[PDB]
């Protein structure tokens, strides 16, 4: 019904309020370890297009600053076709963006996603998703989880251990209710800074559509999609509805 | 001093203004992992309300006001006092209040010192803890404050058109119920206001155009919101509550 | 040494003379007080056995005339009177048998307490605060109002019933130059120096004399206006950045003796916690009150939302999860 769609879209218009209180998971600084810097404009928009119940995700790309190879600045967030769930997200493959202009020197840094449970480590479903995406391409990729809740957003960045990559490919299964031998220790702390001194941008699917949640049959997780620079649409945008009548 | 007893007196025929300076000096905070804390000031406002008519004099305090100054918290009270004094003096004599009630005691002396030219205007504190700080959770007020590029006075009626139909006391009670709810759980309170998309806010209003019938249900949802969160902060069963002073909850 | 004879003691009463007191029983043979040092001012005060809420008395200077006390049923009060017939007076004072029925004003011999408390107090100053020109002595009680508190009142008054203290109000036009609101409220130097010292008191001795008189009225009678005045005259000096040095140096001494002499029971009603904490711990002149602060800690150690911070809209927080 066009009714229930409408109420969910309304709740999402209040997401921005959560950016008043921002928490970032941090520990004693380590010099040899990389530092990831996330443009605030990117976090703000990404929250604004997300959902109150269903996980939303995207890839992150960027590069080392000129003086400091340990400081990885996030330049670009890529929203790709996906099917989100409460508790997990089915994300399509690493996108091919090298043919796009202005992407010279861009490094794939990992992925970013929302969640509605608070944790101090990558959940079982993150481990499976992160394994499937990165095990054979770039194991140093990070996972930035945003715990989104009324009143605040809490960010934590993780690296995934070799052991974690291994379990994640054993248990690639989509049910993921067994969780035999899942360990919090599969993930380790990555250093993350929020910054409003730098600006980032978005690359989106060329036809604007990234949320396949109400178009499930039409979603191909293995799909080779087309990409362009743009302003990502919100979760319940009309283009994310099945076109009717 | 105004309390929940002599509280009725608010609605007699003497012109009175409430002054809330809570949002005059406002900041955002940056706290490093070390523990070092930096503040940055954002635009603020003096909230000056006539509870009988609903007329709101919102005096926007631009950040430039703080540039080069020291003891900003102290300064903020004295600046609020100059502005309120200036406002009173701008009004025709028959529109000037007979009482000004300050929501925070620390405003008493500065304001009384600035109003010495008006010995017949009583400056009073209150033992109510009114929810006027939540005024910045009203979209249209937050917007005008944040877009300001210099100090500016903006005028609203915070009761919209309610007084065509209800008494001032009923309107003031609706208003404080709404603000208390917005103060208590902003996202949930706004959800209650946005539930029915067919009911809209007129361009000249602050609140949705509920019918008399709908307001009863909205008010009751706001009341539930408040008492529920009050029964979480302290794990008291509101079932076990008497009618008690739920009104004292609402007011402070 | 002087004598203040009493006609009789028909009502049971606790009688005070300066800082000393004694009880007299109902209709117990009594003819007054003898061996009174010739100082410059005395107070004789009363509290009946029945009354809890009520103290009263007379300030007088024995060098000025012959004074005695006689109970007056009409008013229910012990009354001071002047005997204008020296012969009749001397005849009563020097009566052998009546003198044995008098009490002797005591002494610690090297005790200068009364002087320390009254050094600046003069009868001519008292007689402008308590206005009854037909007597050379001055009646004060627990309940008497101040001239300050009745200014807005259109009602008639008996002037002898009001304490005519110098009007001091921190939130008045007199205290605050227009345009200098914050400045003059936070730093009272203009009020202290231009308005009060130069305009009204003329010198620091008149200032200190009213301050001392206000304290003693507060202590002996529990007079509320006198307490307010005493506290106000202290705050006016402490909260001024500019104070004549000779006043400043004398202040600590003055207050020390007043604090030292207070009892422990009525004092907690008497001392104002807000004013004293400001004076002793945050005012401009706080370092001029070392002795006073020290005795305040020894004698009364127990006496000594967030509007003073910005409102926090929200933030960014780096912390352990």
């Amino acid at each position: 019904s066009k009714n229930e769609w409408r109420k969910s879209a309304i709740a999402n218009t209040l997401l921005y309020l959560r950016l008043k209180n921002i928490y970032v998971s941090a520990d004693d600084f380590v010099e040899e370890q990389n530092v990831y810097v996330l443009p605030k404009n990117l976090l703000k928009k990404f929250i604004e297009i997300s959902d109150v119940k269903i996980q939303v995700a995207a890839f992150i790309y960027g590069m080392s600053a000129k003086d400091h190879p340990k400081v990885k600045e996030i330049k670009t967030v890529v929203l790709v076709p996906q099917l989100g769930h409460v508790g997990s997200v089915q994300i399509s493959n690493i996108p091919d963006i090298g043919d796009l202009p202005d992407t010279e020197g861009l490094e794939l840094l990992g992925w970013i996603h929302t969640q509605t449970e608070e944790l101090k480590f990558m959940a079982a479903s993150e481990v499976a998703t992160h394994s499937k995406l990165f095990a054979d391409k770039k194991r140093d990729c990070i996972d930035i989880s945003i715990f989104s809740t009324p009143g605040s957003v809490s960010l934590s960045a993780y690296n995934l251990t070799d052991e974690g990559y291994q379990w994640g490919e054993e248990n690639k299964d989509i049910m993921n209710v067994l969780s035999e031998g899942f360990e919090p220790t599969f993930s380790t702390h990555a250093q993350l800074l929020l910054s409003d001194r730098i600006t980032g941008n978005f690359i989106i699917p060329s036809g604007n559509v990234w949320n396949y949640t109400f178009m499930g049959t039409a979603f191909n997780q293995e799909g080779d999609y087309n990409f362009k620079y743009g302003i990502p649409l919100e979760f319940y945008n009309e283009m994310h509805r099945p076109v009717h009548f | 001093a105004m309390n929940s007893s002599n509280y009725a007196e608010l609605f007699n025929n003497d012109i009175k203004l409430f002054v809330d300076d809570t949002n005059v000096y406002r900041v955002t905070v940056h706290k490093t992992f070390e523990g070092n804390v930096a503040t940055k000031a954002i635009n603020g406002c003096i909230f000056t309300l006539n509870p009988k008519t609903g007329h709101l004099f919102l005096k926007i305090i631009h950040t430039s006001v703080w540039a080069g100054q020291k003891r900003l918290s102290q300064l903020a009270k004295w600046k609020t006092a100059e502005e309120v004094s200036a406002l009173v003096r701008s009004l025709p004599k028959e529109e000037q209040p007979k009482q000004i009630i300050v929501t925070r005691k620390a405003m008493l002396d500065p304001l009384e010192v600035h109003m010495l030219d008006f010995p017949n205007i009583a400056i009073r504190p209150t033992e109510l803890r009114l929810p006027f700080s939540a005024a910045m959770s009203i979209d249209k007020l937050s917007d005008v404050v944040m877009k300001a590029t210099e100090p500016q006075m903006v005028l609203f009626n915070i009761y919209d058109d309610w007084l065509d139909r209800i008494s001032s006391y009923t309107a003031f009670s609706r208003l404080t119920l709404l603000l208390r709810a917005l103060k208590t759980n902003e996202e949930s309170a706004k959800m209650i206001l946005l539930s029915d998309p067919t009911i809209t806010i007129k361009s000249y209003h602050l609140w949705p155009s509920f019918t008399d019938e709908q307001w009863i249900t909205i008010e009751s949802q706001m009341r539930d919101l408040i008492l529920t969160e009050y029964g979480r902060k302290y794990n008291v069963n509101i079932s076990a509550l008497t009618q008690t002073e739920i009104k004292d909850i609402i007011l402070g | 040494m002087n004598t203040v004879p009493f006609t009789s003691a028909p009502i049971e009463v606790t009688i005070g003379i300066d800082q000393y007191s004694f009880n007299v029983k109902e209709n117990q043979p009594f003819h007054g007080i003898k061996d009174i040092p010739i100082g410059h001012v005395h107070v004789i005060h009363f509290q009946h056995a029945d009354n809890s809420s009520m103290r009263y008395g007379y300030w007088f200077d024995c060098r000025m005339g012959n004074f005695y006390i006689q109970y007056d049923p009409k008013d229910g009060l012990y009354k001071m009177m002047e005997e204008r017939d020296g012969a009749k007076f001397e005849n009563i004072v020097h009566n052998f048998k009546e003198r044995q029925m008098m009490v002797s004003y005591p002494k610690i011999d090297e005790d200068d307490t009364w002087y320390n408390l009254t050094e600046f107090v003069q009868m001519d100053k008292i007689r402008k605060i308590v206005r009854k020109d037909e007597n050379q002595f001055s009646y004060v009680d627990s309940s008497m109002t101040t001239v300050q508190e009745n200014e807005l009142s259109s009602s008639s008054s008996d002037p002898a019933h009001s304490l005519n203290y110098t009007v001091i109000n921190f939130k008045s036009r007199e205290a605050i130059r227009p345009g200098h609101e914050m400045e003059d409220f936070l730093d009272k130097s203009y009020y202290l120096n231009t308005v009060m010292l130069q305009g009204i008191f003329k010198n620091s001795s008149n200032y200190f004399g009213e301050l001392q008189f206000a304290f003693l009225n507060a202590m002996f009678f529990g007079n509320y206006g006198s307490s307010l005045q005493w506290h106000a005259m202290i705050e006016l000096i402490c909260s001024s950045a500019t104070v004549p040095k000779h006043m400043l140096d004398k202040l600590d001494e003055i207050l020390y003796y007043q604090i030292k002499t207070l009892p422990e029971q009525y004092s907690d009603i008497l001392l104002n916690e807000r004013v004293w904490n400001i004076c002793l711990y945050s005012s401009f002149q706080k370092n001029s009150l070392h002795n006073t602060e020290k005795i305040m800690e020894n004698k009364y150690p127990e006496l000594l939302d967030d509007e003073h911070n910005p409102t926090i809209v929200g933030g960014l927080y780096y912390q352990r999860p």
